[PDB]
C-alpha cells in the first residue's frame, strides 16, 4: 500500500 | 492470510471500517506480515508520522529499496531534494483563479445534471463524478482532456490496481505501464502548452526555480494530474453514498439545518477516499509501545485514524454539522495535498447542484472497486428528483 500516482 | 486485517478482502472491501475500529482497539500499532509494514490506526500517531520526514521519509531509496522508473517524482522524495518542486507547484497552483474555475464547474454540474434527470436512471460514478472530475483537473491544470474509451479506463484501473502492488506482485508492472503511458500524454502537454492554467505556469516558472526539465518533474507532473483526476472522484461517489444510505442526512441538507462547509468536511472525515500513506523509518523510534526500528516500512492508515475516539466523539457516525473536525483527509506536512481547495470547490458545487434535485434516491445496488489504498465506487446507481 502506497499512495502513488 | 493476517488475524487482523486482510484490506483486499471482499468482505472488508464492502466495509472496512469495523475492521479498522477492532484494529484500532486492539493492536494500534500493528505489525503487519503481509504488506511487511506498521500499521498506525490512532490519529496522533498518524499526525506523528506525517509531521516528521527526518524520521519517515517518502524517499525509500533512504532504506536500500530502489525507486522504479516514472516514480521518482515530487510524491517520493523529502526536503530538501523535495522542495523546489514543492515550491515551484505551489507556486504554479497559487496562481490560478479559483473563482472562475468555480463558476465553470457550476455551470458544467447544473448542465449535467439537467441532463440525467432526463434518464429513468443512470450510474453517477461513470456518467457524472468521473465527467465532473476530469473537466475540473484539464481545467484547472489548463490542458485539452485525453479521449475517454476503454484503452483509458484500463490504464487508470492498472495504476490504481498498482498501489496495493505489496499484496499482489503481478500489479507491478502494469501499473509502470499505466504511468508510462500518461507521462508519455503530460510529454505532450508540456511540449505544446496551452496559454492559461497550471501547466503553463510550471513551463513558465522553470528558469531559477531550481528545477530542471527532465522524467522526474514529468512524473510530477502525471501524479498531479492523476490525482486530480481520479481522488475528487473516488470522494464524490463515497460522499453521495453515504449520505442517501444515512437516514436523515440527505434531508437535512435540503431542509438547510446545517451548512455545506460544515457537511463537506464531516464526508471527507467519514469516508474520504485515501486509506493508507506510506513512508520508511529513518531512525529507531517507539511508537504506542511498539519499537519501530530503521529500515522498516511504517503506514499511516488516515481513512482509519479518521474514525479514532480518541479525537471525535461518536466516531462511526456521520454529523454533518461536527465542530471541531480536525480529520487528516489531505495529509499534513511537507506532502500534504496541492489540491485541497480544488477538491472543496468541486464538492460544495457538486453537492450545491444536486440539491436543485431534492428527490434524488438510489436506483440499484453501489459497486465498491477492488482498492484498499484508495477507495471508491465504480457504480452508485441513482435516480435524480
Ligand atoms: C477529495 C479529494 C482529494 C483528497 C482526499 C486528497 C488527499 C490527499 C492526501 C491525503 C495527500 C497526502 C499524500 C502523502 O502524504 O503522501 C495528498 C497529496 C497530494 N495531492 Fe491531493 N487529494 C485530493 C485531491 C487532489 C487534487 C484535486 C489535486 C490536484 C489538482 C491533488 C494533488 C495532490 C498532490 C500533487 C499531492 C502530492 C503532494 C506532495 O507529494 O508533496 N489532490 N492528497
Amino acid at each position: 500500500m502506497r499512495y502513488l500516482h | 492470510t493476517d488475524p487482523l486485517f486482510s484490506p483486499l478482502d471482499p468482505a472488508v472491501l464492502a466495509d472496512p471500517y469495523p475492521v479498522y475500529r477492532r484494529l484500532r482497539e486492539t493492536h494500534p500499532v500493528y505489525w503487519h506480515a503481509g504488506l511487511d509494514s506498521w500499521l498506525m490506526t490512532r490519529h496522533a500517531d498518524c499526525t506523528a508520522i506525517l509531521r516528521d520526514p527526518g524520521r519517515f521519509s517518502t524517499d525509500f531509496r533512504k532504506i536500500d529499496i530502489p525507486t522504479p522508473p516514472t516514480l521518482l517524482s515530487l510524491q517520493t522524495l523529502d526536503p530538501p531534494d523535495q522542495t523546489p518542486l514543492r515550491h515551484l507547484a505551489l507556486d504554479a497552483v497559487r496562481a490560478q483563479d479559483l473563482d472562475a474555475l468555480r463558476k465553470e464547474l457550476t455551470l458544467f454540474a447544473d448542465q449535467l445534471l439537467d441532463e440525467l434527470a432526463d434518464r429513468e436512471s443512470f450510474d453517477f460514478i461513470h456518467d457524472y463524478a468521473d465527467v465532473f472530475t476530469l473537466r475540473a483537473i484539464t481545467r484547472f491544470i489548463g490542458v485539452e482532456p485525453p479521449e475517454t474509451d476503454e484503452a483509458f479506463a484500463r490504464f487508470n484501473d492498472d495504476l490504481d490496481h498498482s498501489m496495493d502492488a505489496q499484496l499482489d506482485p503481478d500489479a507491478e508492472e502494469p501499473g509502470l505501464r499505466a504511468r508510462a503511458h500518461f507521462n508519455d500524454l503530460v510529454r505532450s502537454w508540456l511540449g505544446d502548452p496551452g496559454p492559461h492554467g497550471v501547466l503553463p505556469d510550471v513551463v513558465r516558472l522553470l528558469p531559477g526555480s531550481g528545477v530542471e526539465a527532465d522524467d522526474v518533474l514529468v512524473n510530477s507532473v502525471r501524479a498531479f494530474f492523476h490525482a486530480g483526476f481520479e481522488v475528487p472522484s473516488r470522494f464524490l461517489g463515497n460522499a453521495l453514498a453515504a449520505l442517501l444510505a444515512t437516514p436523515g442526512a440527505w434531508e437535512q441538507l435540503v431542509r438547510g439545518d446545517v451548512g455545506l462547509d460544515t457537511a463537506v468536511e464531516e464526508l471527507i472525515r467519514y469516508v474520504g477516499p485515501v486509506q493508507a500513506l506510506a513512508r520508511a523509518c529513518l531512525q529507531d523510534t517507539e511508537l504506542g509501545g511498539m519499537a519501530v526500528k530503521e529500515g522498516q516500512v511504517v503506514t499511516a492508515l488516515i481513512g482509519a485514524a479518521n474514525r479514532d475516539p480518541d479525537q471525535f466523539p461518536d466516531p462511526e457516525t456521520l454529523r454533518l454539522d461536527r465542530k471541531p473536525n480536525n480529520h487528516l483527509g489531505f495529509g499534513r506536512g511537507a506532502h500534504s495535498c496541492l489540491g485541497l481547495n480544488v477538491a472543496r470547490i468541486e464538492a460544495h458545487v457538486t453537492l450545491g447542484a444536486l440539491l436543485r434535485h431534492p428527490g434524488v434516491r438510489s436506483a440499484g445496488e453501489p459497486v465498491v472497486r477492488p482498492n484498499g489504498t484508495l477507495r471508491g465506487l465504480s457504480r452508485l446507481p441513482l435516480t435524480l428528483g
